[PDB]
């Protein structure tokens, strides 16, 4: 799970 | 309904990661929201024509500090508004927004700090969750930690946000171990502990003040979401919750006809009453917000859309859904917030944007 592109 | 009206971008290019608007302004006062992003907040002033008044920043002494949440509250015995931002270096800053001075910081998480609230009956009650896995209830009026929320029974991985219930008799929490956890504040020791922390003062005692340590929540799910839950409102006694799912759930502990003030610590069971879909929004740490009386809900997605949902409805599972977009608007949006009358609503995004969506 990325917080960012 | 909603037209955007203006936009505009802060000079550091960093994500915006947070916007509120003042909602305890004084009668006939311009509504002002702030930003924080970067190492900074930033407060605006909202004028006719869509105009967007810049008026004067808080920027830490350290350039590594990362704002990523304030909450408003107001001076208790003085009435004047007062903004709290936290951010990655785990402290809590205590700001006039006036003259944008740190009155005051607390420091305990020492480790980031992902949302902040304030209590929704007593301004001085400020909820900080953090990257810890532990929430903390601080008195700002006496400048003491009142509770500590945590344990190997809390949460096992960051708080990502946190919410208190129409009175503020108890906490939603939720974070990264893709729980969400329901803490009473309304206890015979967490209300004495309150009371007590009212009744602290340094320069008229030898004790330290002591903290509770809240080691067991009072209802805990992992059933709802199966990714990082990183918001959490409540909605009268059910709650609105998401992940990066592309959904937001709105449940309630326990069975269909289950009273929430008699769900046990044990309860294994949920009830689904409706989930709101959206596209693009695969990122963590994007927030919804509502209006003042919860009559709808805003979130933006990860290129750009803004979405709302109209819950003026009789069950939740009948919200009525709009789309807002704007060609130039495509970076993601972290969060929004109604002004307090619900006729502006404003859209933060990653690329350091403001948007501006009038009634």
């Amino acid at each position: 799970d990325f917080k960012t592109d | 309904s909603f037209k955007c009206v203006n936009s505009l971008k802060e000079d550091h290019n960093q994500p915006l990661f947070g916007v509120q608007f003042n909602w305890h302004s004084k009668e006939g006062d311009p509504l002002v929201f702030a930003t924080v992003g970067s190492n900074r907040v930033t407060l605006y002033e909202c004028h006719s024509q869509g105009e967007i008044r810049l008026l004067q920043s808080y920027v830490d002494a350290d350039a590594d500090e990362n704002f990523y949440t304030c909450a408003w509250t107001y001076d208790s015995n003085t009435s004047h508004p007062l903004l709290a931002v936290a951010g990655s270096r785990g402290i809590i800053r205590i700001i006039n927004p006036i003259t944008m001075q740190c009155i005051k910081h607390y420091v305990g998480h020492g480790n980031a700090i992902n949302e902040l609230k304030f209590h929704p009956r007593d301004p001085n009650l400020l909820l900080s969750v953090s990257k810890d896995h532990a929430l903390r209830l601080w008195n700002i009026q006496t400048d003491t930690l009142v509770a500590i929320f945590g344990g190997v029974e809390g949460h096992r991985d960051e708080v990502l946000s946190a919410d208190y219930d129409l009175l503020g008799e108890k906490i939603m929490s939720c974070g990264m171990d893709h729980s969400l956890k329901l803490w009473r504040i309304n206890s015979k020791r967490m209300m004495n502990a309150i009371k007590e922390s009212y009744d602290y003062n340094p320069n008229k005692t030898n004790r330290p003040f002591i903290s509770q340590k809240i080691h067991f929540p009072d209802f805990s799910t992992r059933d709802i979401h199966r990714n990082y839950v990183d918001c959490v409102r409540w909605l009268g006694d059910l709650i609105l919750s998401k992940s990066c799912e592309n959904a937001i759930v709105c449940w309630k502990p326990g069975k269909m006809e289950d009273d929430i003030d008699k769900i046990k610590p044990s309860e294994s069971n949920v009830t689904i009453l409706g989930r709101f879909d959206y596209s693009q929004c695969d990122i963590w740490y994007m927030r919804f917000s509502m209006d003042f009386w919860q009559k709808m809900l805003a979130l933006g997605n990860q290129v750009g859309k803004l979405y709302v949902w109209d819950l003026e409805v009789e069950d939740p599972h009948k919200a009525k859904c709009t789309t807002l977009t704007h060609h130039k608007c495509g970076a993601a949006i972290r969060q929004t917030s109604f002004s307090r009358d619900s006729s502006i609503l404003i859209a933060v995004c990653d690329d350091a944007s403001i948007w501006r969506w009038d009634r």
